[PDB]
RNA sequence: CCUCUGGCAUGUUGGAACAAUGUAGGUAAGGGAAGUCGGCAAGCCGGAUCCGUAACUUCGGGAUAAGGAUUGGCUCUAAGG
RNA sequence: UACCUGGUUGAUCCUGCCAGUAGCAUAUGCUUGUCUCAAAGAUUAAGCCAUGCAUGUCUAAGUACGCACGGCCGGUACAGUGAAACUGCGAAUGGCUCAUUAAAUCAGUUAUGGUUCCUUUGGUCGCUCGUACUUGGAUAACUGUGGUAAUUCUAGAGCUAAUACAUGCCGACGGGCGCUGACCCCCUUCGCGGGGGGGAUGCGUGCAUUUAUCAGUGGUGACUCUAGAUAACCUCGGGCCGAUCGCACGCCCGGCGGCGACGACCCAUUCGAACGUCUGCCCUAUCAACUUUCGAUGGUAGUCGCCGUGCCUACCAUGGUGACCACGGGUGACGGGGAAUCAGGGUUCGAUUCCGGAGAGGGAGCCUGAGAAACGGCUACCACAUCCAAGGAAGGCAGCAGGCG
RNA sequence: AAGCGUUUACUUUGAAAAAAUUAGAGUGUUCAAAGCAGGCCGCCUGGAUACCGCAGCUAGGAAUAAUGGAAUAGGACCGCG
């Protein structure tokens, strides 16, 4: 389950060590419409990098991407499609960039191949400046 | 740059200042003040460049220091002193009261108002701030932080400000209907009414303005200043009134104007 | 100088980028404070802005926090016991944020005490001669004693915590940085936290 | 080159010389040199070396300990004048500062005298009257602003109180509806 | 290489000296094959761990190529049932 | 101005190139009477430089006892100009050059809810509850001995100030607010009890800092925002709470006073800066796989930094990019606004007056400061090079002139 | 009136887009290249406007080209327990 780090893996606002005589779970809404899912609030993980249940701000841009591989732990690599046009052609080019992107543990089952929404946060690593803010499956794959 | 940068070059001066190509390499930079470099008119601009009362920025330096010029109810001595929007540069000795406002194109207009009007002055509100011991604070486009304001007044608003103790009077509410002037971007200078406000998450919000004469236009917030409830202002508007006559209408009123004058 | 730079490295790709410039004053860095128990020794850092940091070197007390019930003192910081980030910041005794430390609990049994009049600690048998614990225990008043009994029902402890107090020392983890703002700032461990610190001490023992 | 006390050495060694060290003079600021100074040691190779007579002998040294050089500057803080001439507190220092005779040839002579530094003085006493009274009169307009503000809540809170209780009963009527 | 069980008395003599010349070990400043038919003989390198390895080629090799660094004692830590 | 012509053949019709034609720069030749504007050591050598200049600065308002000049009204300091010197500020702007640099720089676009900001402007500057009628002692200029072949080199002795550097209080100020609470009083019960008021003493009691807990004034699309309450802290390499300065000079009955200067915690604001988001660039495959425990891609927890982040460290996971041209190499590559040619298309150039970048021979390191990895600042090492008594000292024209090459 | 409404590409509009350069409006530098001035017996005025590829933002259009839904009914809609 959760503790399989070094240190305690808490979420930092909520103090659960009150005195009595089940844990509270700190989540908010991103805004923009961006509804916040439902492990997120039933959710036992915890998570600096979530959008949802950690200290990061989407603010910026709101990009959609493919994913196409999911080998790295909580994040992922969505591919984003464009068409660039020359001018001196008047015709256009199939061009791609590859960005990770956070995915939070509240998107439990995420396939390759289904367009996610991306949202642009504070960087949180080398490479990787966008958090998962809603995902829809793939042309059917409903089985 | 390995630290704030001093000058400027004549050529890439903002070009409302309507500097002259030839006579100088440099443009005379804007110290830092109360509002920002492109949309301030430097003092010696106001003097030397347009009103002519100087020739030089000697004689610039000559009227700033001996203490005649009153800029908001307060002389300032520097040459290169900022003097933004709605800002009252008032003449003691020859009596004569100046409001800066934007004519109906993108420059600043030498505007002769009243010692009554030029009494207050009006200003936008930027942010809403909650000080050290719940003091609501209100801080304006030029940075008068006034506190404890009136707590109807919120983000987007204007008040009126008298000058001599430095505190509002009155204010207007931005909402539909109320007039605004336009102090920035592409229609710079304009005068309407509210007629729409288009809100975007995370972007900047637009709102629509109709003007006097039907023509409607949109322009995004920052760039927008209200003026007064309803139809009618609350300053005395320049010669033009805000509108933005096409060029057609321009060049045949000076035509008319020219036969009819002979 | 030594410095934090994103030229100096690698791209997303591999490929070597190549530098356009010198090495910036901005893009700085600086010793590690390696902050160590001893009679305090705090260096001053002239900072970007004009600004001052608090480096500790040698840190003998801080203001750590008991939670539950509220009550931070300044405290005498013995051993530090574990860290998650290496286990040399264990062995040569180093204060960081979020490592785990030892600290004697006699501020907290004089507040607990002062403030329910209830024995903590205190292996029974042994009875205080010099008779300040009997004045803080007794002689209360007959209006004041139902107002010591409201709170004595909401005087149970943990019986971790309570094992702590009778050994005289208790966890606490720090939040502070050391090397950054000077203190030693931190708060008693307890509960899940505390029992989950407890199971990774005893398997470092074995 | 220059001896220089605490260097160890009797011979000649470079340093890193900063404002505040002996043997050097920064012209800018926070400027470090090389300078090559000498060792504190003494040995046969120096060029002249400087001495420092604390303990008067026997004799009178026609050189050195018969003629007294007077003190070319006297005293301008009113502390050390006080200090110097042993006045008390409440008497005046200004008819006791030192003024110093001038005379050379053609023009008159003179007497020049100091100013004198700190003393309780009148526009000092007025300065400190002064930022007191700025201090109070801060006090009265956060007091004056603070009850103003007061009042204008009030006013604006039993408006919006007084419109939310007609809300309220526009409630009860659509309850009893 | 050193020791325990087991075995022996130094390999067909002992003693006293410590010269040359030997036979068999060594060591040498500064130079470093100038010696000599010829680097003869001696010498350098050497184990292990971590790197690194060219021309050529029958593609298998060359290859321990060449060229580097590390190595003791002690006090710990982690991992391998 | 949407343009063609000579040339292979004995002659023809073609493909086809060579050559003519027209601009725009660079050099050069011959010539040159007037006038207005006007490029100009970029191309090779970001190669080397003699000499001279190119950054200093004082107000009524920080320090004035240099008679260096000067007024007489003195005896209850100091008229007023004022060299020097200390202090504060600038010296990080401007000027020059294009060597580096090919998702880098840079352009448009956004974010800082992830940060710093001298100055300017506006806020706040009796909020704390415990000698001030002004505290300390240095030091320069000045005087007087010197040393060195030599420098904007400095030593020793005397003096003497601060808006340099230190120390540090009275007032407001008499109490509120929390805890502590000896004790006092009222009702009721057979009574314990129960219920309610008043209150001796002590502790703390401002903003900033650091940390933890509770509740949910003003916001935002969205905070772990702003604000409120509690509990402690508040760095001796110490965060604020004025030991200043000048003009006029008054009013109560010695005390209250006007207008300014200077200084400072924090907050906005300005000039910015710096990291990021998205998209965009020339040639080359005789460059097809590259990066990777010597950080490459992430996760966790820290160190550092102004902040975010492998920036760095420790432990884990084995990832990351690539035929949509990665990686590597070249460039006679600073990018861009733009320039030349031009029907429509395009083609080449952009060293160069505007913006941004980079750099002061080459690299590296750093003091001060808000801001420099600064070079008309230091510290070295390499190359080059000046003076000398042979011990040492001083240097950086890719600034303006100019010289060599 | 506020909020929601298969998603794009495309097209149209609006914003936002430094000046200097280019086109271009006015204006007898004596004309012109220029310049932002000038003109009237103190006054009257100008210092506009356009273009600014690609990318990003906004609001209309739905023709063209992608893309989706309900097919082991985990389908809508109306309700019920
Ligand atoms: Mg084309
Ligand atoms: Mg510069
Ligand atoms: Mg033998
Ligand atoms: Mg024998
Ligand atoms: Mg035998
Ligand atoms: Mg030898
Ligand atoms: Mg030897
Ligand atoms: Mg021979
Ligand atoms: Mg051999
Ligand atoms: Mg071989
Ligand atoms: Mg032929
Ligand atoms: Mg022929
Ligand atoms: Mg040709
Ligand atoms: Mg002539
Ligand atoms: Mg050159
Ligand atoms: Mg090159
Ligand atoms: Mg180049
Ligand atoms: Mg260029
Ligand atoms: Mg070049
Ligand atoms: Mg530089
Ligand atoms: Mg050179
Ligand atoms: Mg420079
Ligand atoms: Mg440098
Ligand atoms: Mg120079
Ligand atoms: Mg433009």
């Amino acid at each position: 389950d959760i503790q399989t780090e070094r240190a305690y893996q808490k979420q930092p606002t909520i103090f659960q060590n009150k005195k009595r005589v089940k844990l509270p779970r700190y989540y908010k809404n991103i805004g923009l419409g961006f509804k916040t899912p439902k492990e997120a609030i039933e959710g036992t993980y915890i998570d600096k990098k979530c959008p949802f249940t950690g200290n990061v701000s989407i603010r910026g841009r709101i990009l959609s991407g493919v994913v196409t591989k999911m080998k790295m732990q909580r994040t992922i690599v969505i591919r984003r499609d464009y068409l660039h046009y020359i001018r001196k052609y008047n015709r256009f080019e199939k061009r791609h960039k590859n960005m990770s992107v956070h995915l939070s543990p509240c998107f439990r089952d995420v396939q390759i191949g289904d367009i996610v929404t991306v949202g642009e946060c504070r960087p949180l690593s080398k490479t990787v400046r966008f958090n998962v803010l809603k995902v829809t499956k793939a042309a059917g794959t409903k089985k | 740059a390995r630290g704030p940068k001093k000058h400027l070059k004549r050529v890439a001066a903002p070009k409302h200042w309507m500097l002259d190509k030839l006579t100088g390499v440099f443009a005379p930079r804007p110290s830092t003040g109360p509002h920002k470099l492109r949309e301030c008119l430097p003092l010696i601009i106001f003097l030397r460049n347009r009103l002519k009362y100087a020739l030089t920025g000697d004689e610039v330096k000559k009227i700033c220091m001996q203490r005649f010029i009153k800029i908001d109810g307060k002389v300032r001595t520097d040459i290169t002193y900022p003097a933004g929007f709605m800002d009252v540069i008032s003449i003691d000795k020859t009596g004569e009261n100046f409001r800066l406002i934007y004519d109906t194109k993108g420059r600043f207009a030498v505007h002769r108002i009243t010692p009554e009007e030029a009494k207050y002055k009006l200003c936008k509100v930027r942010k809403i701030f909650v000080g050290t011991k719940g003091i609501p604070h209100l801080v304006t486009h030029d940075a008068r932080t006034i506190r404890y304001p009136d707590p109807l007044i919120k983000v987007n608003d204007t008040i009126q400000i008298d000058l001599e103790t430095g505190k509002i009077t009155d204010f207007i509410k931005f909402d539909t209907g109320n007039l605004c002037m336009v102090t920035g971007g592409a229609n710079l200078g304009r005068i309407g009414v509210i007629t729409n406000r288009e809100r975007h998450p995370g972007s900047f919000d637009v709102v629509h303005v109709k003007d006097a004469n039907g023509n409607s236009f949109a322009t995004r917030l920052s760039n927008i200043f209200v003026i007064g409830k309803g139809n009618k202002p609350w300053i005395s508007l320049p010669r033009g009134k805000g509108i933005r006559l096409t060029i057609a209408e321009e060049r045949d009123k000076r035509l008319a104007a020219k036969q009819s004058s002979g | 100088g030594i410095s934090r730079d994103n030229w100096h490295k690698r791209r997303k790709t591999g490929g070597k980028r190549k530098p356009y410039h010198k090495k910036r004053k901005y893009e700085l860095g600086r010793p590690a404070a390696n902050t160590k128990i001893g009679p305090r020794r705090i260096h001053t850092v002239r900072v970007r802005g004009g600004n001052k940091k608090y480096r500790a070197l040698r840190l003998d007390v801080g203001n750590f926090s008991w939670g539950s019930e509220c009550c931070t003192r300044k405290t005498r910081i013995i051993d530090v016991v574990y860290n998650a980030s290496n286990n040399e910041l264990v062995r040569t005794k180093t204060l960081v944020k979020n490592c785990i430390v030892l600290i004697d609990s006699t501020p907290y049994r004089q507040w607990y005490e002062s403030h329910y009049a209830l024995p903590l600690g205190r292996k029974k048998g042994a009875k205080l001669t010099p008779e300040e614990e009997e004045i803080l225990n007794k002689k209360r008043s007959k209006k004041i004693q139902k107002k010591y009994d409201e709170r004595k029902k909401n005087a149970k402890i943990s019986s971790l915590l309570e094992e702590q107090f009778q050994q005289g020392k208790l966890l606490a983890c720090i939040a502070s940085r050391p090397g950054q703002c000077g203190r030693a700032d931190g708060y008693v461990l307890e509960g899940k936290e505390l029992e989950f610190y407890l199971r990774k001490i005893k398997a470092r023992k074995g | 080159f220059p001896m220089k006390q605490g260097v160890l050495t009797h011979g000649r060694v470079r340093l890193l010389l900063s404002k505040g060290h002996s043997c050097y003079r920064p012209r800018r600021t926070g400027e470090r040199k090389r300078k090559s100074v000498r060792g504190c040691i003494v040995d046969a190779n120096l060029s002249v070396l400087n001495l420092v007579i604390v303990k008067k002998g026997e004799k009178d040294i026609p050189g050195l300990t018969d003629t007294t050089v007077p003190r070319r500057l006297g005293p301008k803080r009113a502390s050390r004048i006080r200090k110097l001439f042993n006045l008390s507190k409440e008497d005046d220092v200004r008819q006791y500062v030192v003024r110093k005779p001038l005379n050379k040839e053609g023009k008159k002579p003179r007497t020049k005298a100091p100013k004198i530094q700190r003393l309780v003085t009148p526009r000092v006493l007025q300065h400190k009257r002064r930022r007191i009274a700025l201090k109070k009169q801060r006090t009265k307009k956060n007091k004056e602003e603070a009850a103003e503000y007061a009042k204008l809540l009030a006013k604006r809170m039993k408006e919006a109180k007084e419109k939310r209780q007609e809300q309220i009963a526009k409630r009860r009527r659509l309850s009893s509806l």
